[PDB]
């Protein structure tokens, strides 16, 4: 990474950014089956109050929906940036 | 403004997709937004379909949202860093 | 050797609200090299009885 | 060694509810203009009888 910056490295920095983030967020998405750690908070989906138990994993039931072409399309479009 | 847009998000995925993606939380802070939906089917073509119906209503209000930093995942989040 | 089906001993409600059964400390552990082959002895005397 | 064995013990119900509304847009009937073939002939190098 230290190689490719520096030719010019606020601005390959700045566009070589997207790709390196959005790796970090589709990582574990796609495996069947998924570790999670548990956890358990009010009825609404922004309570704050929340309790943790410990780890387990779990069947993924998104397994066949990334052959879909929006994340094939926008992989490529990462691949290209 | 993410709230009048965001609130024709909901309307045209109701309208066009129905019975799929119920909407259960909206946050809305400086230049994000944030839906907790729920997906009522792990399909390639209907998946495929309803995130069509998203692009076209940011798209017909004027913006210019890309496919690249569009999140749709089921197990990551990001919001304000 | 089979186990018994894992949801005899505990039914889940909603998402978090499930029973706990009584004896839950050893239904959560695990046998040793020694203590399975007492094991081993107990299916022994019942197949041959006296 | 908490998370080794895949689990099953909690059903997915939201799962369960998603395949009973997918069974109910099963098409059982067919709506056709012509209905099907039923009977055929074959010709034994006749002029009457087939």
């Amino acid at each position: 990474f230290f190689i490719l910056c520096l030719p010019h490295p606020k601005k390959i920095n700045n566009v070589l950014r997207a790709p390196y983030s959005w790796f970090v967020k589709m990582w574990g998405v796609g495996a069947d089956p998924i570790v999670v750690l548990q956890s358990t908070a009010g009825d609404d989906r922004n309570s704050k109050d929340v309790f943790y138990d410990k780890f387990r994993t779990e069947p993924n039931r998104y397994k066949a929906l990334f052959r879909s072409s929006f994340y094939n399309e926008s992989r490529r479009m990462n691949e290209e940036k | 403004h993410n709230m009048a847009i965001g609130t024709l998000m909901q309307r045209e995925v109701g309208r066009e997709q129905p019975g799929v993606l119920t909407f259960l939380s909206e946050q809305y802070v400086g230049d994000d937004t944030l839906f907790y939906t729920k997906l009522h089917t792990t399909d390639t073509k209907v998946f495929d379909k309803v995130a069509a119906s998203i692009f076209d209503t940011v798209a017909k209000c004027g913006h210019e949202a890309s496919p690249s930093k569009t999140m749709m995942t089921p197990y990551s989040v990001e919001k304000t860093q | 050797y089979i186990a018994p089906n894992p949801r005899i001993s505990s039914i889940t409600l909603t998402q978090r609200i499930t029973t706990t059964g009584p004896f839950a400390i050893l239904t959560g552990s695990t046998p040793t090299a020694q203590q399975l082959n007492d094991v081993r002895k107990i299916y022994l005397a019942l197949m041959f009885p006296g | 060694t908490a998370t080794r064995e895949v689990d099953f013990t909690v059903p997915d119900v939201q799962k369960i509810l998603d395949d009973i509304k997918a069974l109910a847009a099963e098409q059982v009937y067919k709506i056709v203009k012509v209905p099907s073939i039923s009977f055929r002939h074959i010709v034994m190098q006749s002029r009457d009888r087939v």
